[PDB]
RNA sequence: AAUAGGGUGAAGCCAGAGGAAACUCUGGUGGAGGCUCGUAGCGGUUCUGACGUGCAAAUCGAUCGUCGAAUUUGGGUAUAGG
RNA sequence: UUGAUUUUUCAGGCCAACCAUCGAAAGGGAAUCCGGUUAAAAUUCCGGAACUUGGAUAUGGAUUCUUCACGGCAACGUAACUGAAUGUGGAGACGUCGGCGUGAGCCCUGGGAGGAGUUAUCUUUUCUUCUUAACAGCUUAUCACCCUGGAAUUGGUUUAUCCG
RNA sequence: UUUUUACUUAUUCAAUGAAGCGGAGCUGGAGGUCAAACUCCACGUUCUAGCAUUAAGCC
């Protein structure tokens, strides 16, 4: 047969991410000196669209601290956060939402976004619209945290993993339908090359494992192992159970 | 080109090192307000402008011919 | 309570509406109490408080917006700030 | 007069898409288009730009807030959240 | 603007062509203001360094 | 970079009428839409027309689809034979 | 980058985020127009009139004895009217559609001064020339802003209901 | 020999214009002090869309 359509995105000469109209990477500070003992704070100049993103972000500008110069800042904006705001970055800011605190710093219960895997790592979880990081509990003599991602996962970080208080802006955006094919063209028109999708049962066998039949079938069970190899993995892969979701999981 | 408006600042302008030559220009106007009356363009030659002055007054323009310096080559048109 | 000692004072004694008003008040020493509504812009407010430290003048800080200090003193436009310059039948300036 | 009966806002859809996905887009598109009093002024002058982004005419303020509200009901929970556990933590 | 004479780009004023009159009279308030404030602070600071 | 001229008439807004209220009705205004008739354009339904040693190794004619967007298109650029 | 040194030596003062290079005759971008001219070239030649950039450089004006100018309440004005390192901004620099407004060119048209056509009859008639470049000065605008003043009997106001 | 967990220098991951790491000591706030000051915490920035650069001062 021939390379699925699977195989041909690793290569990504098509299938790359259209980034022009991209405000820049949506990252915390560099985790400095002023963050690790005390505060520091910057004001939001501008909450503006990013191209490709549900989320707002925010330009934010610091003073550095070692020479005379400003320094601008994109965050993932969170909702509330307005232009003109002062935003407090380090271990002595306050629980207020926009600010910048370590994640032993915050209450269990306390709402936060774009939290730290790992210490200085500038935000990997709970980055999307709507989404937000819920902190369990403390582990004082570990250092450790326990948090709830979004997807239900319950994880161990850091307590100087850093975090922004609050929920993304934007959210609800799933809500509305998008009524239209054009809607999606130009939804993917800024994100990358994935849309539309013809189904690979409705292919010939050389371009998928599905494509063949004088119906149109699977003819295999669909479920694929984990170990399969690439050109195979089409279907659901590793799926520990399959059909209409009934009760809870 | 620059208009000159003060006869004064003409003549200060004509005896500059830098001008060449000049122009005397004659229109038979008429003001529609009147009668036919004869005006008369100066016009200087400066290394960057030429610079015109408008004398509607056909005896302030005789004056002002044998006014301009006399190493001036004129061009009579 | 206040919001009815506020309300007597605009039936029957004097005041300004508005923040060039209540400047030119307490330039002029004519101001008794200044009002400042909870949504006033602290650049603003911290302004008129100066003001008022250098006239001697007592401020009162609205617990609702210019929408519902507008609404208390009867009209139907919006007050971020007032000056009350005759506090008449009412004793408001008693109470503050 | 009153020109449609319910589709309202989604009637420049004519027949297409399905009742249930015109009302249910109408629901949140009368939102989205809506004018919102700004807690900064005191005006109703709030619109949106892109998702999450909302402008005041007036006083030039931008506030994120939801995509087709300015704040969405589980903002405004986590606001008082934040706000309650502050208050403990500073006593 | 190179080839022009500098009153055509600025106004006789502080940041006079690049910040407009309003947004020079907030800056000029705002920075009395809070530095007025700051001495407010630390007299206050000072009443509570000597009785606490 | 390009895309005549019409039809329909969505929100929003103005006025009038009715109602205790919750609200309803009428006349305008407005100018929405992968709306519509229809040029340029893009396409290529039917005549199973012409031609079929052609004007043409795919064209010609009429008829037709679509025609403000998932539109059409120049140039630059990327992807290379299991 | 300076003060230099004529001692053709130097003394230093700042910096070192990023930064090889190639990539557009439709993107960005310093500056030119008119008239004429050839068998065949012209925003290129001729005539005239300008402009930009780089360099050199004197005179006038301006400024200083209150050393680095004055005026205006203000928006701001002007012939000028110190300003290193470093920093902050702006311009470059930005989709699409709808109606409205203004301008320009074209179309239409009146009088007058010319030329041509029709004219058995009719036609104060039909056609045609009557133009003004870049550039310089003064003046000229929606929007925006400033001063005054303090608004419900709410007023102003767009084709489109927004503003206080 | 097998299981577990201690070390860091091999090896691996990440960041930064390699800027403040580790330990100790100055200063306060505390424990109730039962020798004698040991232990713990902190140790210049939070109404505001301003400013912070090429050290003043003392010896
Ligand atoms: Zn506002």
């Amino acid at each position: 047969g021939r390379v699925i359509r699977n195989q041909r995105k690793g290569a990504g000469s098509i299938f790359t991410s259209h980034t022009r109209l991209r405000k820049g990477a949506a990252k915390l500070r560099t985790l400095d000196y002023a963050e690790r003992h005390g505060y520091i704070r910057g004001v939001v100049k501008q909450i503006i669209h990013d191209p490709g993103r549900g989320a707002p972000l925010a330009k934010v500008a610091f003073r550095d601290p070692y020479k005379y110069k400003l320094r601008e800042e994109t965050f993932i904006a969170n909702e509330g956060v307005y232009t003109g705001q002062f935003i407090y970055a380090g271990k002595k800011a306050s629980l207020n939402v926009g600010n910048i605190l370590p994640l032993g710093a915050c209450p269990e219960g306390t709402i936060v976004s774009n939290v730290e895997e790992k210490v200085g790592d500038r935000g990997a979880l709970g980055r999307t619209s709507g989404n937000y990081v819920i902190i369990i509990g403390h582990n004082p003599d570990e250092n450790k945290t326990r948090v709830k991602l979004p997807s239900g996962a319950k994880k161990i970080i850091s307590s100087d993993a850093r975090g922004v208080i609050g929920v993304v802006a934007g959210g609800g955006r799933i809500d509305k339908p998008l009524l239209k094919a054009g809607r999606a063209f130009h939804k993917y028109k800024v994100k990358r090359n994935s849309w539309p999708k013809t189904r690979g049962v409705a292919m010939n066998p050389v371009d998928h494992p599905h494509g063949g039949g004088n119906h149109q079938h699977i003819g295999k069970a669909s479920t694929i192992s984990r170990g399969a190899v690439s050109g195979q993995k089409a279907g659901l892969i590793a799926a520990r159970r399959t059909g209409l979701l009934r009760g809870t999981q | 080109a620059r208009e000159i408006k003060d006869i004064k600042e003409f003549v200060e302008l004509a005896r500059r090192s830098d001008i060449k030559s000049a122009i005397v220009k004659v229109n038979a106007k008429v003001n529609a307000n009147g009668k036919k009356f004869k005006q008369t363009k100066f016009k200087v030659r400066g290394s960057r402008y030429q610079y015109t002055l408008v004398v509607n007054d056909a005896s302030k323009a005789k004056k002002l011919q044998q006014s301009l310096p006399p190493t001036l080559k004129i061009t009579n048109l | 309570n206040i919001n009815s000692k506020l309300a007597l004072t605009i039936k029957s004694g004097k005041y300004t509406l508005g923040y060039k008003s209540v400047v030119k008040s307490l330039r002029t020493g004519k101001a008794k109490l200044v009002i400042i509504a909870a949504n006033t812009p602290v650049l603003r407010k911290s302004e008129l408080e100066y003001y008022a430290m250098l006239s001697k003048t007592p401020v009162y800080y609205f617990q609702g917006g210019n929408n519902e200090l507008g609404t208390v003193c009867g009209k139907l436009f919006r007050v971020g700030t007032l000056s009350i310059l005759d506090a008449g039948d009412s004793d408001i300036l008693s109470s503050i | 007069t009153k020109r449609t009966k319910k589709v309202g806002i989604t009637g420049k859809f004519g027949v297409r898409y399905g009742s249930s996905l015109r009302r249910q887009t109408k629901k949140l598109e009368v939102q989205q288009h809506a004018k919102y009093d700004c807690s900064f002024c005191g005006k109703r002058t709030v619109q949106r730009g892109a998702t999450g982004i909302w402008n005041c005419k007036s006083c030039k303020k931008t506030v994120a807030g939801g995509a087709y509200t300015v704040s969405t009901a589980a903002a405004a929970t986590v606001r008082s959240t934040i706000r309650r556990l502050r208050e403990l933590a500073e006593a | 603007y190179a080839q022009v004479s500098k009153t055509h780009k600025t106004v006789q004023r502080a940041y006079g062509g690049s910040r407009c009159a309003n947004c020079v009279k907030e800056r000029i308030v705002r920075a009395f203001l809070i530095e007025e404030q700051k001495i407010v602070k630390r007299v206050l600071k000072e009443q509570q360094d000597k009785e606490k």
